[PDB]
């Protein structure tokens, strides 16, 4: 007995693609229950994944050519971690079946099961900073290469960097519990006010491994509020750092 | 979407919280006045508004219309905190979280910039269920929290709490709601629902109902649910299980004159009837305690009772003071003692049966 | 479980509440052993769970009903302690408490069945308090107790408290007799024994615990007359303490009645032992001895892991010092 | 503005603000100047007191950039980043998540390096006494004797809990809890450096509330000031304590010495129109009662509050025998036990005045 | 201006500068100098008794140029680097940190290898006594047969949870928790080099607060010497130590026997002020009560957990009636049972000893 709701009929490697975008910033074993998995929107010919843990957000928003009704359904993390199991990097056209209460996936000669976490999302529109006016736009290699370095001592339990943003030259400070100090500087192209805002840099990676192109843009509003980062050349998918008290 | 009375009625403004007047004043001049502390234990029994008070807190805190002491109710925050889908208010039960882990986890969480309210808010329920682990981990989080934390703790009991939790936190004690407050709620929601009630169903639920209102509204939809939808007296006496003066009456002076026949004989009458042995006690030392205002004073009497002060006064007279005393303690520690008895008619007997040997 | 006549009208004074759309998410039953408050919380989980009711009845053979009569409906849940283990822990409610979160897995309600509540320890009940206080749409909560005054305060006022009366004597008394064949006043003390739970009357006859109350009332037949209440010790010690001493409190009750001459005692099946009880003894004896058995019983339920031997010898030989004359006899204070 | 908390704000950052604990003070600022600085430091004493702002100061003394002072000296960057929960020399390390040996090996293993821009890695074990065995036998060792640029503060509250080995290797010292008076004079300062008019009846009340701590008392002082509107009056005060009026209470308890039931009655049913909780009517009557009695013992209990009844204290100290004074504690004392069984509270307490009413040694109620 | 520790700086060099423990010096000595050392040597005392000072005095004198003996040498390579705690292969290890079998068999390992310097590969392990089962087998079966160059030494404060076996492998030294004379006149002696005015007074109340332990004398006199300026005056020692004063339950009883009220209010508001639980302070009041019942049946009720205050005790044993002592008893045990309904509780135990104070 299936009444489908919202029903697609979409490339195997594009939902790929769109869980891979948002699957690394997801809520395990939270308190808030309705973050302990990921959101699948659906607003006329695009498709929307939005997944956050209450430190990240991922929000994943691609055109898809088929139009259908806007919807909005919470799929736990073992369904869409199961899904990207099974799911691979082929060309069947893979449907997606959306009901009341579960969420069911043709794909290719398989079938995937799963019922679907009984909340709201929250809207993630308000999560996006309002004013995202600085702009810090940069190869994301060297970003990664960066970040990576600065992170070579910072230890799982103490994971932070900050930013110093100046004209030309991007400053990334790590420290430690054992109060050594790592910096490194990079000549990203800005123009604006010198800040400093400090994030897990573990969050920052994934942000930039989920973004395989040749660089990103970083939109910033001020020291205390939330970082966007998106692609500089698409507007595929964004992601957004809350920032750490310093 | 269906909901009962307690969660259908949760109040949703300052103004609609019955009672706690002392309490609500502080709250509403400390959001005005700009003096907002970062934790807050709201501590009571139980159905007096601790969730309530700590949910319009939190809805005034980070209401996007400023600190209000009068969140407006329709705004992104409020909504969303109404129906408990915001991030920045995270509700915890101590109970299903008391580990190292978790503690490790409110530890670095509290630590991350909210991501949609002003202030990261903390709702723990039952927080005296934690374990010491967990209370001396989270001392200094609640003693100098960042500058967007702020922590709401709930308990039924301060006692149970550490001392040094209490001393780093505002204690804002609940009393008990009162009978006539109870009972003008009762009617106030009655009135907005359209239900038909009766003064006399809506005095025994409100006496009934230990000064919670909670439990003042179950045993409302209980009511509503015997009796085709109506508070009556007859519907409400038949849930309580309740009894007029005249049956224990007839128990007290047959009891006082160690008629042992006529309180056996009574008793497995009571018995048979199904009535309520607890409620048969508080009519017990109902009775007795106007004994003993109508021997301290000829005035101090009953006037709803006119039918029975006739024999009333005279068992008032011919009884010493200190007999009637006696009967009373020894009536209210076979009360207490009722619930671990072990049969609730054998404990009652037992207590009578002592009274009568005396 | 088994369905018992006189509990069908409670059933439809439920059933219909949970029709109206009405009914309280968390229903409190208040029920002696016996009485049968599994069976309703099981067929109202049965009704709850199908899809489409038949006149408040589950209806034979449906999705719903095919899932519950094999026993793994995925939205049904029951909440038992292990078989090993007396208590419900924080675990076994948390993952139910957890797990609820999701959508009815049928699309139907989500029913929770909390086997005996007084089992629950403390943590668990206030780990239950969120869940029955707000819980999720179409999710209903079913919790059974000898006695709500010994559950938590917080988690009754959760719950709209049902009672289930015991049925009238005269009633009980002919199910008792349809049901086991022996005299009249053997089915009159298991009534009055039980609290007026037919259920428990008939627990106590199938097994050969009555024989053991037999055996009992002749050590006391023997006991009474000589001041040899030790000799009880062989009587009261089988893995049923609190059974015993509630026969052997309920004698001297009957003992006291007796002083106090009543119409009605419990136990009629053995008058004349009523009778050397309450000759022999001094009633301020009687008081005392009745409560220091009833006190040990309270213990003897209470507390986990202790010695019924040494409880019970402490028990008989603080009688045999209360039979000697110039006793100072407690009286229950404060 | 902000108004941040008192406790937040008012914390002593200097040994010339810390009020009381005259002998912890001496001791660390006397032991500073000599430059006998121990290794090892245990502040003892009950929540509130103390104990960790004591600390920070003398984290501040010992790593102040202009030298070895008493007092943390001219507050230089190093003492202002302490101040301001900054990190220059403060391992602050609750005790609770490292209890294990398995940690507390991790946290020894980095002791043996040198601190950055200080002058030591001044280390703040709170709750030491929560440590597991192996843990304080493990920085046992490290305890005897730690690298020169390590200082060990334990504070904790029970020290009864913590082995006699790490006892002996620590300077004990252990801060008694704060009189009434210091209470109100630290409440007086804050409030007069804060521009809120208050009261003196409201701020004897509220350091009477607290039980010999400032934290309390500062807590009960923004709740106090929350009730008001940037003041603090009796009114306020009682309402928030739920404290009623010593004279309804103490007209209650003279008319039960008197043995007389409608000045009682009157009383009772005055006190109930007044929102005053009937537990805390027979909390107040039991210890107006012991407080007769304590004055029976000796003038010296009397209290230097209650000054306006203090009169009639001693007048029913005098009338009264000792016998009475017990029976009516005694009734009064069962009767608050046996309220929550009573039909009503009112009722229960009712039918306690009532008891000892009937009971009364020396006027007893006329029987039949 | 160094000022540092005195309880480190004034730790043994050589083997007369260790008080007390003179059996155990000798019985050393002796088999240094005369006798075969035996493979293992264990150490069992007190808090701050000398355990691991003799431990490490008695590895100076294994490692030294001048061979194996009782007092070796001054300032010589190998006494020097164990002095400054530098040495190679005298290995320090505490038991609680390796209580693991895995890690007890890694130390284990390292017996095969001989040692970086001097003669004996030497283990000092603390608290031995917290080995687990697994790794004390180890222990012993590597102890069994040891190299010709390996020696173990071992401490522990409480020598009762060790297993009977370990007896039968090492040679165990008990050391004697040191008098008040002892301590006073070591104290004294550091007074004296130290240039520390003082008073014989405060050396005594010094030594009886310490509770047998130097170590525990030597922390109090650091403390009374900050606090007195280094002038430490009967006063000032008398008064910091009332600061540190736990024993208000026994003061309470005696007080409360001797119908001093005004004493008793004193004490109480002393302990109110210490913030002291009220219901343990009565629970410990019946307990003292208790023994002074039990050690008036028999001497032998007495035990070394009472021993710091068993003079005060056995003198309310003497003078005290056993009615008296249940009237008490009786007294405090309703206190108790009423104290959780009355008002703030400071006070329902004050009127708990009123009611005692009653029966004068
Ligand atoms: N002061 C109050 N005003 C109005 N309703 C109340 C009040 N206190 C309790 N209630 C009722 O009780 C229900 C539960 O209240 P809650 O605030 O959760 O009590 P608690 O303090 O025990 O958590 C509410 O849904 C509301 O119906
Ligand atoms: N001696 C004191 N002088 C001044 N304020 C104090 C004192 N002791 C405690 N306080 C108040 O208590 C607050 C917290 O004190 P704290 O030192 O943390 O006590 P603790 O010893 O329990 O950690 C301080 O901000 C201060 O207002
Ligand atoms: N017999 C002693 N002679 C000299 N100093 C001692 C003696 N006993 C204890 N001490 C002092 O106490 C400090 C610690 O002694 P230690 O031998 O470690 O005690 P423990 O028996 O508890 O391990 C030593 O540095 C020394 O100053
Ligand atoms: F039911 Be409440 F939270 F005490
Ligand atoms: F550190 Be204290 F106990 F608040
Ligand atoms: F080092 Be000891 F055993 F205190
Ligand atoms: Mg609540
Ligand atoms: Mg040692
Ligand atoms: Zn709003
Ligand atoms: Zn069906
Ligand atoms: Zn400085
Ligand atoms: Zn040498």
């Amino acid at each position: 007995d299936w009444q489908s709701e919202v029903e697609f009929t979409l490339p195997q490697a594009t939902m790929k693609r769109l869980i891979e975008a948002t699957q690394f910033s997801m809520a395990h074993q939270d308190v808030r229950y309705y973050l302990n998995g990921m959101l699948f929107e659906t607003e006329g010919e695009e498709l929307r994944t939005v997944a956050t843990d209450g430190h990240r957000l991922a929000v994943c928003s691609m055109p898809i050519g088929q139009s259908l009704p806007s919807h909005s359904v919470i799929v736990p993390r073992k369904g869409v971690i199961e899904l990207m199991r099974m799911l691979d990097g082929g060309d069947n056209p893979l449907r997606v079946q959306i009901g009341s209460n579960n969420i069911r996936a043709h794909v290719g000669d398989f079938i995937f099961t799963s019922k679907l976490v009984d909340g709201r999302f929250p809207d993630y529109r308000r999560v996006l900073p309002k004013n995202p006016d600085k702009h810090l736009e940069a190869g994301c290699d060297l970003l990664k290469q960066a970040f990576a370095r600065a992170a070579i001592l910072s230890n799982e339990k103490f994971r932070g960097v900050r930013l110093y943003v100046s004209e030309n030259q991007l400053k990334i400070t790590a420290n430690n519990p054992e109060q050594e100090e790592a910096e490194e500087i990079l000549d990203v192209t800005y123009s604006g006010a010198e800040m400093e805002i400090g994030f897990n840099v573990s969050y920052v990676l994934d942000v930039l491994n989920a973004l395989k192109c040749e660089n990103v843009r970083m939109m910033l509003t001020d020291s205390v509020s939330s970082v966007q980062i998106e692609d500089a050349a698409s507007q595929s998918a964004a992601y957004v750092v809350m920032p750490m008290r310093l | 979407s269906y909901q009962v009375l307690a969660r259908k009625w949760r109040p949703q403004t300052f103004a609609d919280v019955v009672g706690q007047e002392h309490v609500l004043t502080a709250l509403a001049n400390g959001l005005s006045l700009g003096r907002i502390h970062h934790a807050y234990l709201f501590s009571g029994t139980r159905g007096v508004g601790k969730t309530s008070i700590a949910r319009l807190l939190a809805k005034g805190l980070n209401c996007e219309t400023g600190i209000t002491a009068t969140p407006c109710g329709v705004c992104d925050n409020c909504r969303e905190i109404e129906q408990g889908r915001f991030v920045d208010l995270i509700e915890i039960d101590a109970a299903s979280r008391t580990k190292v882990e978790d503690t490790r986890d409110l530890l670095d969480n509290v630590q991350y910039a909210p991501a949609r309210g002003r202030f990261k808010v903390y709702l723990i329920d039952e927080v005296h269920m934690l374990s010491r682990h967990s209370f001396n981990a989270l001392l200094k989080t609640l003693e100098e929290p960042p500058e967007h934390v702020k922590f709401l703790l709930a308990t039924t009991d301060p006692q149970k709490l550490p001392v040094t939790i209490l001393s780093r936190c505002l204690q804002f004690h609940l009393k008990a709601l009162d009978v006539e407050q109870i009972r003008h709620q009762l009617e106030h929601i009655l009135n907005e629902e359209h239900i038909a009630h009766e003064p006399r169903a809506l005095q025994l639920l409100a006496r009934a109902a230990e000064g919670s209102l909670r439990d003042a509204l179950s045993l409302t939809d209980q009511a509503i649910a015997s009796g085709d939808g109506q508070v009556s007296t007859q519907a409400v006496s038949a849930m309580l299980g309740t009894l007029d003066d005249d049956q224990a009456l007839s128990l007290v002076e047959a009891m006082v004159e160690a008629n042992g026949e006529r309180v056996m004989a009574l008793i497995n009458e009571a018995a048979a009837r199904g009535i309520e042995w607890e409620a048969l006690l508080v009519e017990m030392l109902g009775l007795l305690h106007r004994i003993a205002m109508v021997q301290l004073s000829p005035a101090a009497l009953g006037n709803d009772m006119a039918a029975i002060e006739l024999r009333m006064r005279e068992l008032a007279r011919t009884i010493p003071p200190t007999d009637i005393q006696l009967y009373y303690q020894t009536l209210l520690i076979g009360r207490k003692e009722l619930p671990y008895a072990p049969d609730r008619r054998m404990g009652v007997e037992m207590t009578l049966l002592r009274a009568l040997a005396f | 479980m088994r369905w018992y006549p006189w509990l069908r009208p409670d059933f439809e004074k439920l059933v219909a509440s949970y029709q109206a759309g009405r009914g309280h998410h968390a229903l409190l039953i208040q029920a002696l052993p016996g009485m049968g408050d599994d069976a309703l919380i099981y067929a109202l989980s049965r009704y709850l769970l199908c899809q489409q009711p038949q006149g408040h009845k589950s209806c034979g053979h449906c999705r719903g009903c095919q899932l519950m009569q094999a026993g793994t409906h995925p939205d049904y849940y029951t909440l038992a302690p292990e078989k090993g283990k007396n208590t419900l822990g924080v675990d076994a409610v948390r993952e139910v408490t957890e797990k609820l979160n999701e959508h009815a897995r049928l699309g139907g309600a989500k029913v929770v069945w909390v086997t005996d509540a007084a089992l629950l320890t403390d943590a668990a009940a206030n780990a239950l308090l969120k869940t029955l206080e707000e819980p999720p749409a179409e999710t209903w909560f079913f919790l059974a107790t000898r006695e709500p005054e010994r559950l938590l305060a917080t988690l009754r006022s959760r719950c709209r408290l049902h009672y289930l009366a015991p049925p009238p004597e005269q009633y009980a008394v002919t199910w008792l007799s349809r049901e086991v064949t022996m005299s009249q006043d053997a089915l009159l003390a298991a009534l009055r024994l039980s609290a007026g739970s037919p259920g428990a009357a008939l627990a106590l006859f199938q097994g050969d615990n009555w024989q053991a109350r037999e055996t009992l009332c002749q050590a006391l037949a023997y006991s009474v007359p000589s001041g040899d209440w030790y000799s009880l010790l062989a009587a009261l010690n089988h893995e049923q303490a609190p059974a015993r001493l509630h026969w052997l409190a309920t004698l001297l009750m009957d003992a006291l009645k007796r002083h106090h001459g009543a119409a009605q005692v419990t136990n009629v099946d053995v008058p004349g032992l009523v009778a050397e009880l309450a000759n022999h003894l001094s009633p301020s004896r009687l008081q005392a001895i009745l409560g220091d058995v009833c006190h040990i019983r309270e213990q003897l339920m209470s507390v986990t892991g202790i010695n019924r031997e040494l409880l019970i010898t402490d028990l008989l030989l603080r009688i045999e010092h209360y039979l000697q004359p110039g006793v100072v006899l407690p009286v229950p204070h404060l």
